[PDB]
């Protein structure tokens, strides 16, 4: 359940379009979020182990 | 803080530690309790955290809590939602008296006047006892009982906490 | 009449007249290396060892 | 149908009723107002005929391309758009005419976006030296803006609006600029040399003001208008029938990309009307309880713009906050659909719901990292205390992640055992799993805590958290056995779900002969892989580096050592792939103008229609598809560096456990 | 136009000179000192101002538009 007929349909493709361009944008957006937050995570994990590693080194002396 | 929420006897001690005055003064006494009592509602422990912001006379924050986590439960038939009930039951003999005076919260304490009445008709709707349900939400003012009414309640709602 | 790929072509004759012809073209910049050239400064000096 | 007064049962009428008339001079000039009121309701009409022949021959004269749109004349186009957006901003409109202006301002506006997406607007108009023409170009483009905002202001008209919203989310579509170029790194260059910085603020102080007015001149658009605008807004996003709801919810997604410029004002009005509880509410209550199976397709379309609106919103710091000062996470997991195991006959429908919700939580996680670089400088009491997020909020975030992840266990367990009994795996199976390994990377640091906390009390809870921690851990492990040692037939087995998929899985990838569709596939694959490790890594090392559960057993049941190491190889020779291949793409960057045909095939891969496109189209194509795939592949060669440095991480950490595991034996 | 064009020259030249000689002798005093609202900020801002102004000037002169030396 449901020239200017094929412009109906023009004008709704245009609009369907335009709704999907923004939800594959914010999506595109979300991937290069989750993927800079690993990043940032890691390197931020990372230096923690760094500043413990010297913690640990000094002790045996 | 983190010695006082680990400890199996918080609130005795954290009571305690309002003894010790020539080693903690009154303001890091204070602040040792305000950080205990935000590191109870970090624990989900809602009920710890208010008798902590009692224990420094803070009723804003005990009203706030309190209609937070008694609004999500309200309906619920859980045991949290009866024993966060009670522990309210006791808030009002014992406390209301405090609780009734604030600037501040004056709408938040309304609301927890109201919201111990909605746990009273939810207690009765959940038991069957639907004419004493009735009246326990006739006597909330919340509703219009007739067309007469409809704009008032219509307008009365909009002076409601967002826990209701 | 054109075709598509006559007027297609055609623009192509023009984009690559253009590229030879405009000021900062392939024939300007064949006169400053000539004019550098002319002018000594490309000639660098020839240490000997 | 059109009325017309029937002059002659007036006539007829007033000369029955002549008593009223002192004589027929009278009647007969009351018979040439009807005569007159007629002539003008038949230009009426006749000037309506004009504009539905006018609006009709236009929105084919584009709509078939008929026209080339290289040679599609933007100053006369903008010089139309210009002229019509005034009568569609008329309160004296027919309903009918400014409709057939709105769809005509429509297409107009999508055949500008059809050549920004092909070739770079305005070339004419930098070949002029002229800052007078760019500034005439904005002042249209402009004078556009400010006049489909008057239509929305004014409007009662749902469809109207609904249209005016379409051509806003088009003209900020437009007024984007296109991503500048990478800037390289010479990682060697670490000594002593002086004089270098100082030349480096001029040319910013240039390209950031010169993107800066165009987005400060929106900016300073809204930044008059927002308390009306995003209220009109704010209450068509709920007040619409269906369509037009998810194009009113689409234009508040396109303008809280922008808001950074206004300064979130529109995500902090929105909170300042209830819009964000009272969306979250309309969702779980309508989406996620026990009718989710029943939900209709129309309106499937609503949840997944509202689940898109709420993943806008935690893309920023202001947003994750107030999606946390709305109870998100706990007022998504008390609802009935996340209680509920899938089975074969609906499995589609429960993805096309669940994976909204992990995109959101995940994205929740991603903001609480920037807390480190407070250097001291007191001077000035500018008292705006913005939530710099603190010790409490990471937690509080992954308090509700780990009790809701530990509550839901058994539908989580069956998501990490990836035991797909679907006799191929797909590529949507893969979005859902790639978010639950990351919640349970970030979450980890908790799994080890809930499962260790041995307090002298109920003995029965403590033994349950570690049977739990227990059934999670072998799972997570044994998908990182799957996804590592089966990756290349995952690869081969995986099928496309949609078109979309399917027009990856035709084409090409340049840099490797593979489909995009199984590169798609294999960096989700890296991405499993990468925050597995980083649950690993956190599982392995303790804090005060302590060791915490082994992930790879002795040897050279938990799978051993053997892993890690061939891991590490494979990613040690997928980083000096990439780096070939990135050698590759800035080769082709430095010589775009200069490829073969055979070259510019195998990049741009636009089947028989490729002979039609013309040089500096292909060029600017391109030119813009090789920017992407060095980001893609820049992207892809940090998360496999840190993959080796996690690898590296864990083979020590293992093998330093062991031989002190061993060494305690002889004492 | 032609006298306006040569008044705003050799304004510029002027400017530029003093520019020239100010920036001297602020450079041997900003070695010979370190080695045993601010109006600071007004002279900086000036600075950078009056060089990146002066090369907009010429770049607005140099980069069809007959080059003002054909005209």
């Amino acid at each position: 359940d449901v020239i200017d007929g094929y412009l109906k349909v023009q004008f709704e493709n245009i609009i369907l379009n335009t709704i999907c361009d923004i939800q594959k944008k914010t999506s595109k957006e979300f991937q290069s979020h989750y993927e800079q937050t690993s990043i940032h995570d890691w390197n931020r994990d990372k230096k923690y182990l760094e500043e413990i590693l010297g913690q640990k080194h000094i002790k045996v002396l | 803080s983190e010695l006082v929420v680990s400890s199996p006897n918080g609130f005795k001690f954290a009571h305690e530690l309002s003894l010790f005055s020539e080693f903690i003064n009154k303001q890091q006494w204070r602040t040792i309790i305000e950080q205990s009592a935000l590191e109870l509602e970090n624990k989900n422990e809602y009920q710890s955290a208010i008798e902590f912001w009692i224990m420094i006379e803070e009723y804003p924050r005990v009203l706030e809590i309190y209609n937070s986590r008694i609004s999500v439960l309200l309906t619920s038939i859980s045991s949290e939602r009866d024993q966060l009930y009670q522990f309210g039951k006791q808030l009002f003999n014992d406390y209301q008296g405090r609780l009734k005076t604030t600037s501040t919260a004056r709408t938040s304490y309304l609301a927890f006047e109201q919201l111990l009445k909605l746990c009273d008709f939810f207690d009765l709707y959940n038991k069957e006892k639907y004419q004493e349900a009735i009246q326990k939400i006739e006597n909330l003012e919340i509703l219009p009982i007739s067309e007469s009414e409809i704009d008032s309640k219509v307008q009365d709602y909009r002076f409601l906490s967002p826990h209701i | 009449t054109f075709t598509t790929s006559e007027e297609r072509i055609m623009k192509k004759i023009y984009e690559l007249f253009e590229e030879i012809n405009q000021p900062n073209s392939i024939k300007s910049k064949v006169e400053e290396i000539s004019n550098q050239l002319k002018l000594g400064s490309m000639e660098k000096e020839k240490i000997k060892y | 149908t059109s009325q017309l007064l029937d002059i002659i049962k007036i006539r007829e009428v007033l000369k029955n009723d002549f008593n009223r008339f002192s004589n027929e001079f009278e009647i007969e000039r009351e018979l040439e107002e009807c005569c007159l009121i007629n002539s003008s309701i038949q230009l009426y009409n006749s000037k309506l005929k004009a504009l539905d022949g006018w609006k009709s021959f236009i929105n084919i004269s584009l709509a078939q391309n008929t026209i080339e749109i290289d040679t599609l004349d933007e100053s006369l186009l903008l010089s139309l758009l210009q002229r019509i957006v005034i009568d569609f901003s008329n309160e004296r409109n027919p309903i009918e005419s400014t409709l057939s202006i709105g769809y005509t301002i429509l297409t107009i506006l999508f055949t500008l976006k059809l050549k920004k997406d092909s070739y770079q607007l305005f070339i004419n108009s930098s070949l002029t030296t002229n800052s007078t023409d760019s500034n005439v170009i904005e002042q249209k483009m402009k004078s556009i803006f400010e006049g489909l905002l008057q239509t929305v202001l004014k409007s009662p008209h749902q469809a109207i609006r609904g249209i005016s919203y379409t051509c806003l989310i088009q003209y900020l579509d437009l007024s984007a600029t296109t991503p500048t170029t990478p800037s390289l790194s010479p990682l060697s260059t670490s000594i002593n040399n002086v004089v270098e910085m100082n030349n480096k603020s001029k040319n910013k102080n240039n390209q950031d003001k010169e993107q800066g007015y165009g987005n400060l001149n929106i900016g300073l658009i809204i930044s008059k208008i927002e308390d009306k605008f995003i209220r009109i807004l704010s209450s068509d996003c709920n007040s619409f029938s269906r369509g037009w709801r998810i194009t009113a919810i689409s234009c508040m997604q396109s303008i809280l990309s922008i808001d950074n410029l206004c300064g979130h004002r529109s995500l902090m009005f929105l909170q300042n009307k209830g819009f964000i509880i009272n969306m979250i509410n309309d969702t779980c209550s309508k989406y996620l309880s026990d009718n989710w199976e029943n939900i209709d397709p129309k309106d499937l379309h609503v949840y997944k713009s509202q689940m898109s609106l709420l993943l806008k919103i935690s893309q920023q710091m202001d947003g994750v906050h107030l999606l946390m000062n709305n109870n998100v996470i706990g007022s998504f997991v008390k609802s009935p659909f996340l209680n509920y195991i899938p089975t074969d006959k609906i499995f589609g429908k429960f993805i096309e719901i669940l994976l909204p919700i992990l995109q959101l939580f995940a994205s929740l996680c991603c903001y609480c990292n920037n807390t480190s670089k407070n250097n001291g400088n007191i001077n000035n009491n500018n008292n705006v205390g913005g939530t710099v997020l603190i010790g409490s909020d990471r937690n509080e975030i992954y308090q509700e992640l780990f009790d809701f992840l530990s509550n839901h266990s058994d539908l989580f367990i069956i998501i990490l055992s990836d035991q797909s009994s679907f006799s191929h795996p797909t590529l949507s199976s893969l979005k859902v799993l790639k978010l639950t390994c990351f919640l349970f990377s970030k979450v980890s640091s908790l799994f080890f805590k809930k499962s260790t906390t041995t307090s002298s009390s109920t003995s029965t809870t403590s033994s349950h958290n570690r049977t739990q921690f227990n059934r999670f851990h072998y799972c997570l492990i044994n998908l990182l056995v799957k996804y590592s040692v089966n990756s290349k037939q995952i690869i081969e087995l995986v099928k496309p779900e949609n078109i979309d998929e399917e027009l990856l899985t035709e084409k090409i990838d340049f840099s490797y002969r593979k489909n995009q569709f199984q590169i798609l596939i294999k960096e989700t694959i890296t991405s499993i892989i990468h925050d597995l490790l980083l649950y690993c890594r956190k599982v392995s090392i303790v804090q005060d580096s302590n060791f915490g559960f082994v992930c790879f057993n002795s040897n050279l049941i938990l799978p051993s050592i053997d892993l890690a190491i061939n891991i590490l190889v494979d990613n040690i020779l997928q980083y000096s792939f990439y780096k070939v291949d990135l050698s590759q793409c800035f080769k082709l960057l430095q010589s775009y103008d200069q490829l073969t045909n055979y070259q510019y095939q195998e990049i741009l891969q636009t089947g028989e229609d490729y002979p039609a496109f013309g040089p500096t189209q292909r060029n600017h194509m391109v030119e813009n598809i090789l920017k992407e795939k060095i980001i893609d592949i820049e992207t892809q060669i940090s998360i496999i560096h840190e993959n080796i440095e996690i690898l590296l991480l864990l083979i020590v950490s293992h093998s330093f456990y062991f031989c002190n595991s061993l060494y305690l034996l002889f004492q | 136009s032609l006298k306006f064009s040569k008044s705003i020259l050799s304004t510029i030249y002027l400017s530029i000179v003093l520019k020239r000689s100010n920036k001297i002798n602020n450079n041997n005093q900003n070695n010979d000192n370190n080695n045993e609202i601010n109006d600071n900020n007004i002279e900086n801002y000036e600075n950078e101002y009056s060089n990146n102004l002066v090369e907009q000037f010429l770049t607005t002169f140099f980069i069809d538009y007959n080059n003002l030396f054909i005209v």
